RNA sequence: GGUUCGAAGACGAUCAGAUACCGUCGUAGUUCCGACCAUAAACGAUGCCGACUGGCGAUGCGGCGGCGUUAUUCCCAUGACCCGCCGGGCAGCUUCCGGGAAACCAAAGUCUUUGGGUUCCGGGGGGAGUAUGGUUGCAAAGCUGAAACUUAAAGGAAUUGA
């Protein structure tokens, strides 16, 4: 699991987290 | 030491404080996060009531049931 | 049994014509035969095996295991040797390491701490030896201190005649190979260090190869 | 694959230096010479030694062989080395000399020798190889 | 930029003594350098030297012997009392028989053994042996 | 090296290079000690007198061993001053 | 492990060198890193030279050359055997192979 | 020389030097030899100061004479230009010659058959004889070498500036090095020319040998 | 404004599958103007300023000196070669300077013989450049940045095998 793709996965997951957060705020 | 002036004691001293927080053993003794995570609260011993008797497996190279108690 | 010298320096020693190996140290001659040493120090030389270290190489079928022995020798006043020999069997490694230890014996300068009363006991000054990552420092110490050091550089010092010394070791000292011969490096350069009591201009002595040329021509060619 | 091993070549090279005079040029006679002069424990390497000895003869006849020294050939090596001419190659009535060393000799007490001839130095300092 | 001329002078002497030369050229000159070598002179560690006088900070050419092991400078110039002097010489001298700490006092630039002999503290400059 | 009473307690006095004045070690196997013969003034033949020079292995490996010999020779008159 | 002192290229004081295109594939390679062949050959190669020479209408016609310059990425250069790997100390010499034939 | 008129170089020696081209060096000059050189031509060749060649030659002779046993002075020449001169130098002076390939270990491997430990090496060229000079670093013995304008002076103790690549110059330098050791040891007097002809020391390549053989016969 | 190339997409191949490598077509983009973004193996994986410590042959700029060739021609002088010297610069070869765990480095040397000035920055491996808070941005994201918990190793240079 090369770090470039791991970082890309992390960014997508973080974007989903953020969206789900202002959906609730 | 890198800076070697006569009037650089504030520089040298305030650089120790910052870099001591990257010491793992210093980090946990001087923060309250480690003390509040301790079940004992910082004591050497503690008393409790037995809830149940349980046995755990050991680990990969070993093979034995470790007799434990949930307290 | 009887020793037949093949070196020029060996013939002179056996003919009882060099007064001491202290004379041949003065001219930095290469002692290439093991029998000059025990001729001069044979009764007073004690040997001690530092350890046995089984290195091994991996071949097509299994591993080839050879045992390596560190041996330290020296009379208990002024001489220390350290030899290393690797061989397929432990007994031969020890015998071959003592032979290598005898050829490498170097004399030890020992001086005074504070005032100069009695026999010299300490290192003359602060000396440092290095090999690999090991840095070893010997600091002069007062009389009766004893040797304060790790166990393995301590036994080298007790067979040097140095009876008190402060030490300090840096690096991976658990590597006994480097850590043994980093102490022996610091011991070696205790004559290489020029002290204000060595400022007298040297009066040259005429060399044994030149002094004893006539017996040399006759006895063997 | 008829390559002669060391135990044949070494034996032949020893025989040739110690018995050069007795050996010949044919295989059959010096095969008998080798048989009687050395104890060779079987016929096959006796023939292979004798065969190599015969082969070495022709090389020796044409000229020297590096690994082996027969008595005759160096006797004329030292005769060649001892040779000396009648007039010296270092004795000339004209020694060709360029200007600059004449000043180098002038600084020496040898300001003017008897038989020094000065030449004109080469004009154009083109003494390097072209870079490429 | 150049900050401590005495630090450059002693580093230059130490490199040329370490490589076995016979003379060293010290590019900047000052009273502190000239007074420091005269202390090393009196104890036989260096030979006699010579300062060249251009109308700027002069140069110095110093004759070397084979007796110098190391000359050095301590930065910054700490102040040292008579109580601290035994600890300083315990740190940066090889043995108790030879080696010197040069330290300036109100009595002048002068080494440690006799600075104790007239009971004056001072500021540490360097050491040699 | 003397003690308080004045006895020589040093085990031996090591040699010392004639060009750089550093000590020649007991295992310095690159060091040399070269003897230079002496001639008499009128005939120029070997008397039996030497001039002895010691060179440490550092100088020889540095490539300055001959220049040191060259100057030490004219320091004792073996080589002409003009050179 | 630092395999080569210069990092396989010839960039010393630039910071950026423009890229070129490989000839075998279209791999984009910096100009200084690429392996450059400069082949100079006749149009007719070796066996037809007699055939055109006798069929030519001119007398003593000098046949033209064909000057084309090649560029190679490291991958194509190895795979086409224009360059091959060498022993560690043999990597250091940088004189081209002999040019007699 | 010591500025002694008996040891001063004379006219009949200088012409021999000039004929052999000993003064002529090369196109290169390393910093160690720059004070043995007079100056540079417009041809690109350096001129070797013959005054310093002679004095350094005499200094080398002093060191050889100091060795009382002539047998433990070793002489080496690997290149074929100086092999004959080495065979002749040992004949006149009594030294032990090593001509041809120097097998590594003669000075350090006592178990070898040809284990010899002399007290002095005289070498024809430091570059072509790098191996014996390196061996001299392991046992305490000085080294003497003929050095051109480019040869490095690693491990060399008496560098004699000359033209150590010309066929004549190598022979001439070995010839009068043998002459001065004999004159200083008293075997020969300085009043007469030495009967040994210098041409006896020149290397003679195979090509010119048959040419004179058919000429002589 | 849009020639070529070409994320996405479409189809044809191959394949056990092939949302790929190969092929054809092709959108955003690739070009320019005016505004944002502030990250790259943004690398010499190597802070800046200053001093000292070996050679050798080159190369670029400027300057100085010198045989001689070659133009202008009509000789002076400027150009083009050639031979050196000086100062900055990009590098190179060699070295028992010295250092380094070594690979290697004329600096990555002048360090237990430890102090020229000064800035930034690391403290076993993960969790994790993550959670939260703050701040910047149109957005994408940037900067600052933990802990609980987990684990005796993770790792660097070199050696012999496979
Ligand atoms: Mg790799
Ligand atoms: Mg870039
Ligand atoms: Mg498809
Ligand atoms: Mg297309
Ligand atoms: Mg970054
Ligand atoms: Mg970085
Ligand atoms: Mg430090
Ligand atoms: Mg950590
Ligand atoms: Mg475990
Ligand atoms: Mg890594
Ligand atoms: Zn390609």
């Amino acid at each position: 699991m090369r770090a470039k793709w791991r970082k890309k996965r992390m960014r997508r997951l973080k974007r989903k987290r953020r969206k789900m957060r202002q959906r609730s705020k | 030491g890198k800076c070697r002036g006569l009037r650089t004691a504030r520089k040298l001293r305030s650089h120790r404080r910052d870099q001591k927080w990257h010491d793992k053993q210093y980090k946990k003794a001087h923060l309250g996060t480690a003390l509040k995570a301790n079940p004992f609260g910082g004591a050497s011993h503690a008393k409790g009531i037995v809830l149940e008797k349980v046995g755990v497996e050991a680990k990969q190279p070993n093979s034995a049931i470790r007799k434990c108690v949930r307290v | 049994k009887e020793w037949l010298p093949v070196t020029k320096l060996g013939r002179l020693v056996k003919d009882m014509k060099i007064k001491s190996l202290e004379e041949i140290y003065l001219f930095s001659l290469p002692i290439k035969e093991s029998e000059i040493i025990d001729f001069f120090l044979g009764a007073s030389l004690k040997d001690e095996v530092l350890k046995i270290m089984p290195v091994q190489k991996q071949t097509r079928a299994g591993q080839r295991t050879r045992f390596k022995a560190f041996v330290a020798i020296g009379d208990y006043n002024g001489h220390v040797g350290l030899g290393v020999k690797c061989s397929k069997e432990v007994a031969t490694a020890i015998r071959g390491a003592i032979i290598l230890a005898k050829l490498s014996i170097v004399p030890v300068r020992r001086g005074y701490w504070g005032n100069k009363i009695g026999k010299p006991h300490t290192v003359p000054c602060k000396v440092t030896g290095r090999c690999g990552s090991v840095l070893v420092r010997l600091i002069p110490a007062p009389r009766g201190t004893g040797i304060v050091s790790a166990p393995v550089p301590k036994k080298l010092l007790m067979m040097a005649g140095i009876d008190d010394c402060y030490t300090s070791a840096r690096g991976c000292t658990a590597t006994l190979g480097n850590f043994a011969k980093a102490t022996f490096d610091a011991i070696s350069k205790t004559y290489s260090y020029l002290t204000p009591d060595l400022w007298k201009e040297t009066v040259f002595t005429k060399s044994p190869y030149q002094e004893f040329t006539d017996h040399l021509v006759k006895t063997h060619t | 694959g008829r390559v002669r091993t060391k135990t044949v070549k070494k034996a032949a090279r020893v025989i040739i230096e110690k018995y050069y005079t007795r050996l010949g040029n044919d295989f059959h006679t010096n095969k008998r010479v080798c048989e009687e002069i050395a104890i060779i424990p079987s016929k096959k390497l006796r023939n292979k030694i004798a065969g190599y000895v015969t082969h070495l003869m022709k090389r020796i006849q044409r000229g020297p062989v590096r690994g082996i020294s027969i008595k005759l050939q160096e006797e004329e090596r030292e005769r060649r080395d001892n040779y000396v001419p009648e007039v010296s190659a270092l004795d000339q009535e004209i020694i060709e000399v360029d200007p600059d060393t004449k000043e180098m000799l002038k600084l020496l007490d040898f300001g003017s020798l008897s038989n020094l001839q000065v030449t004109q130095p080469t004009v154009g300092m083109n003494f390097k190889t072209p870079r490429g | 930029v150049r900050m401590n001329v005495l630090a450059d002078a002693l580093k230059s002497i130490n490199n040329a003594e370490k490589r076995g030369k016979r003379q060293v050229l010290i590019r900047p000159c000052s009273k502190v350098i000239v007074r420091f070598l005269t202390v090393m002179m009196k104890h036989g560690y260096i030979g006699e030297f010579e300062i060249i006088d251009d109308h700027r900070a002069g140069k110095i050419v110093v004759n070397l012997t084979g007796r110098l092991n190391k000359c050095g400078v301590i930065s910054p110039r700490f102040d040292v009392q008579l109580k601290d002097l035994e600890k300083w010489q315990n740190n940066l001298l090889p043995s108790r028989q030879f080696g010197f700490i040069v330290l300036t006092t109100s009595a002048g630039i002068m080494d440690h053994e006799e600075a104790r002999r007239k009971h004056t503290g001072g500021k540490i400059l360097g050491f040699f042996f | 090296m003397q003690n308080d009473a004045g006895e020589f307690v040093d085990l031996y006095v090591p040699r010392k290079c004639s060009a750089s004045n550093r000590i020649i070690g007991a295992k310095d196997h690159a060091s040399i000690q070269m003897n230079v013969a002496e001639v008499d003034k009128v005939t120029g033949r070997f008397n039996g007198q030497f001039k002895t020079y010691a060179i440490c292995g550092a100088i020889r490996r540095m490539g300055e061993s001959d220049d040191s010999i060259l100057r030490l020779a004219k320091a004792d008159g073996i080589v002409s001053k003009n050179f | 492990t630092k395999k080569r002192r210069n990092n396989g290229r010839a960039k010393k004081g630039r910071g950026h060198v423009q890229p070129i295109r490989c000839t075998n594939c279209a791999r984009c390679v910096p100009k200084d890193k690429a392996i450059k062949k400069f082949v100079i050959r006749n149009i007719v190669e070796a066996a037809a030279v007699r055939d055109i020479s006798e069929a030519s209408v001119f007398d003593a016609y000098v046949l033209p050359k064909l000057y084309v310059k090649l560029h190679y990425c490291v991958s194509c250069a190895i795979h086409s055997k224009v360059v091959r790997n060498r022993s560690r100390e043999a990597r250091k010499d940088r004189t081209p192979p002999p040019r007699f034939r | 020389s010591g500025a002694l008129d008996v040891l001063q170089m004379k006219e009949e020696d200088v012409l021999k030097f000039l004929a052999a081209g000993t003064h002529l060096g090369g196109t290169n000059l390393d910093f160690q030899m720059e004070q043995y050189i007079y100056k540079r031509k417009s041809d690109g060749i350096y001129i070797i100061n013959l005054k310093r060649t002679w004095e350094k030659l005499l200094l080398a002779a002093r060191a050889i004479v100091a060795i009382e046993n002539p047998a433990d002075v070793s002489v080496i020449s690997s290149r074929n230009t100086g092999q004959r001169a080495v065979l002749k130098f040992a004949a006149a002076t009594g030294a032990t010659p090593i001509a041809g390939r120097f097998t590594p270990g003669t000075f350090t491997n006592q178990i070898q058959t040809a284990f010899r430990e002399p007290r002095l090496l005289v070498v024809t060229d430091p570059r072509a004889d790098h191996q014996p000079l390196t061996e001299a670093s392991y046992v305490n013995l000085p080294t003497i070498a003929l050095c051109n304008t480019d040869s490095p002076l690693r491990y060399v103790d008496i560098a004699i500036p000359c033209n150590n690549k010309g066929a004549h110059s190598v022979g001439l330098m070995w010839w009068m090095l043998a002459r001065e050791v004999l004159r200083m040891r008293g075997t020969i007097s300085r009043e007469h020319p030495w009967e040994v002809m210098p041409d006896l020391y020149f290397y003679r390549d195979p090509e010119e040998i048959e040419k004179e053989e058919q000429a002589a016969a």
